[PDB]
């Protein structure tokens, strides 16, 4: 066996190489008790880890270990670490190889601390760091396409032919599910709802999560927003507060096409994606068009892939078809990469060893891998 | 030395200064040279339009300003615009 | 001319457009008997409205038509709007449009309620609705800068460059003065004082505006408070009794600074403007630190410049001089922005009119102005 | 007199002919309101040109007239000239001839459309477009060598013998310092710092000007890059924030010399030169090679000169000595060039007449000049 661990944004997703599903999946939180404690019978848990945290959601704050791919603080990351190889997993990390997944044109630190962190507070005798959009394809099971990588975190696009990729082609994008939650939260507000805390902020996110979904024409339900019959649904808080949601839950994912709402000058995903395209060479480009991959936080919303097909194929040419492959449970496609990642014999010989990284030092990661 | 002859000008009439005790009602009377025009009327810092508290005679060529609420709060300077002539005057309250 | 009016939290101002000054200055509150009065020859007189409430504030109990900038009871407002109409003002609605001013990122309920009620209940041709960190701004007379507007209310934070808005830059905090005196009154219930009805809820509120001030360090008056001499002074009730206050007084306005006394997360009104100056554009931040500008009714306690200062200047970059102005009597400058907004020419060609209403409905307003 | 006016991408430089220095130097952009702005007094302004958008750069969304030296949208480009002839020239466009200046192999509608709007758009008797290449020549003051053309725009190179050239013998070159500024914001995100707007875009270029320096090997410093004492300065944008940056410096630069990090096959600047110099006629070539001439925009970094000159040397035959004559002030020597052509009494017989382009028609600017 293996052990692969994701430890993306809003949560840490662990399991066993060779499996179809993780065994533990669970949010990357840490929660203490903001108020002080009057009850007949509590031990005072000061610190909760974990899907717990989650139950006892608002008496408790919640800090997030990792912040754009970055941790803030070291010991809770090591906390979730030991979680996962113990609590769910029950294995340890000197027993195989470690994968962790890496977004494209991430920092230096980041890959070296990372490794540096596993060889010494893990002992492992080898481990490695992948690039997203290269599993995803994997998972998709072509050799050719372009692919859109949209996390929790910070959205990417890395085309690739044929095995070749081109490292000017890849195009990263500063919108994400998190962004949206933030831009989701600011817009409750003007409806008379206002969250402006961390516990209640997960809250818009599930709602977010399943109530949401993509307009065909963002303008056109807005206008008929005025007679709102199953637009309208209830949301259930563990406080005990009821939510109720009509058009403001749909014009949410909008802005990832149409990001004006947000503010930001830069263009939505279908344009993103457009570009990534004019980047790579034109010989190669015809069958990127019909080889798009969807994945991540953000695409899990229906109605994504319908939408993007009718936009990609108005602005390329008619000449030839354009296909989506939009695949359920693409969120957790990362994580199913890097578990057949390293399950392929090549890629056993290209796992970064303790030895190496001792003899030259960790700016050798990127001289060896991408 | 002062020009001599001013640019031509719409008001036959300009309105001329006087003055009003608080509470007392305040009445100025104004021409223009040429008829068909509206006649814009400004209080200090807010303009003044046809519309209760304050009020507008339109006859022929002659406007009339009539305020009767005037009080402390009117203390300041008037200013009166026909077509492209501009011209102000000064009102003066005592308490 | 025209009427100006603002219906803050507790207090409503009213008066004409272009005066430096309003008429009619009384808190927004209808004190009724709870308790059957003893005497003879009495009217019994079982309303009271304005600043009459005030003096016989102990045995009535005061309520405020106004919660959060939501109005609880629409008819007790309808007092306080006829009261400033024919009272102080001595003025027909019918005469002039009526100016509004509203907090920023305020819910769509309470700008077309507003209008159709001053539109219906009070015939008038046109009406507008305002924003107090626009018109605060000009008061100032600033083309460009940051302004914090801290009301009875919600304090709010609103950018400007150069009349260019950034709606993404706009930062909604909940803490106010009003939520101190909740605070404050909680906090005087340790030491042996208890005050749990709203009517004595105000003498708290009293003693607050002009005893209490902010402290230049919180931890050394607290320490020199143990030999307190002139930390301490004498408050006269209406009443006959009489309240000593020490170290009290400044912990209080210091939770706006330090929201940890209160037991919430969200950070105090220095940390607040800073993060609203981070929303914003980076090549406009250089003037936005030199250009600040406080308003409200709880910045009115002196030292609170000073503190501000410093640490905007140490939390900030050095390369620049930090400068903050705080003109007097800016509680009011909200008041004094509508009228001032009210007598610009190219103003009342954007007023919104009876006809426009009739036609394209209520949610116009949005639609018209921000 | 005459009027010279070099619309270069980036900046737009504006003169009188028979002066040493132009007396409008103002970036060629159209800064446009990105958000509605929310205040009363303003003119709105929604058009703004020149070094006023330069101030007022965040709320503004910056718009490039010119790319790879074509013109976008014709409409700007007026405004930039009215800019140019009212604003700083203070002078009348019917009052004298206009010079414009073009760059070697530039698209044909540029030309045609560019005299259409100077001879409708703005009244005068006669107007002449130059080519760049051989304007640096006549400020070199040499009759006979090879120029290299760099501008903002695109790179050109243009031989030339005893007043005869080559059209055969004309390599245009895809690369440029606009080129390189895309590079750089490219590079830096890899590190920590993101810039994805078009107004901080300007900044990274500004550090490229001073900060950046041409390496007199690549490898070698990358290799002191680890320990780096004096590779790292700290420079201050306008926003406050503070960036340190070692090797990051003078890879950018190394660029031009070195494709292959853009991804484009295209050979570097010394490479390309070559390649000029062998199209050319074998007799001619011996004082190609000691005649070069260095001008333009992305030519501003110091020891450019030194390098060429021992790159060339080596790749060169020996049996000639080799000269690089690279002046300061080189950026402007383009404008420079504008106005000694228009000086000359035989030049202006041979501009394009008005009554010319009326009867014969706009297809004859390649009929009469290369």
């Amino acid at each position: 066996a293996a052990l692969v661990i994701d430890n993306g944004s809003g949560m840490c997703k662990a399991g066993f190489a060779g499996d179809d599903a993780p065994r533990a999946v669970f949010p990357s939180i840490v929660g203490r008790p903001r108020h002080q404690g009057v009850m007949v019978g509590m031990g005072q848990k000061d610190s909760y880890v974990g899907d717990e945290a989650q139950s006892k959601r608002g008496i408790l704050t919640l800090k997030y270990p990792i912040e754009h791919g970055i941790v803030t603080n070291w010991d809770d990351m090591e906390k979730i670490w030991h979680h996962t190889f113990y609590n769910e997993l029950r294995v340890a990390p000197e027993e195989h190889p470690v994968l962790l997944t890496e977004a494209p044109l991430n920092p230096k630190a980041n890959r070296e601390k990372m490794t540096q962190i596993m060889f010494e507070t893990f002992n492992t005798p080898a481990m490695y760091v992948a690039i997203q959009a290269v599993l995803s394809l994997y998972a998709s099971g072509r050799t050719t396409g372009i692919v859109m990588d949209s996390g929790d975190g910070v959205t990417h696009t890395v085309p690739i032919y044929e095995g070749y990729a081109l490292p000017h082609a890849i195009l990263r994008l500063d919108l994400a599910g998190r962004d949206l939650t933030d831009y989701l939260m600011k817009i409750l507000t003007e409806r008379g709802y206002s969250f402006t805390t961390t516990a209640e902020r997960e809250i818009v996110r599930d709602i977010k999560e399943k109530l949401c979904y993509v307009a065909l024409d963002f303008e056109q339900e807005m206008a008929t927003a005025a007679s709102s019959s199953s637009l309208e649904k209830s949301y259930e808080l563990p406080d005990g507060q009821v939510i109720t949601i009509g058009n403001e839950r749909f014009r949410c994912p909008e802005a990832l096409f149409q990001p004006s709402f947000l503010g930001m000058e830069s263009c939505g995903i279908h344009e993103t994606t457009f570009n990534s395209i004019m980047k790579c060479d034109v010989d190669i480009r015809k069958d990127l068009y019909a080889n798009t991959v969807l994945s991540g936080g953000t695409t899990m919303y229906p109605g994504i892939a319908d939408r993007m097909q009718k936009e990609i194929t108005a602005l390329a040419p008619s000449t030839m078809k354009i296909k989506i492959i939009a695949p359920p449970e693409r969120k957790y496609s990362v994580w199913i990469g890097g578990s057949i990642l390293a399950s392929l014999s090549t890629f056993q010989q290209m796992w970064i060893s303790k030895q190496e990284y001792d003899e030259s030092g960790p700016s050798i990661v990127h001289r060896k891998c991408f | 030395p002062e020009p001599g002859k001013k640019p031509v000008s719409a008001f036959s009439k300009k309105p001329r200064s006087v003055e009003v005790a608080a509470g007392s009602p305040a009445v100025f009377e104004a021409e223009t040279e040429r008829a068909g025009v509206k006649v814009r009327w400004q209080r200090g810092g807010s303009d003044i339009s046809a519309s209760n508290k304050y009020g507008l005679a339109t006859e022929g060529t002659r406007h009339t300003l009539t305020v009767r609420e005037v009080g402390p709060a009117d203390q300041g300077s008037y200013a009166v615009i026909a077509g492209s002539s501009k011209v102000k005057f000064d009102l003066k309250v005592i308490e």
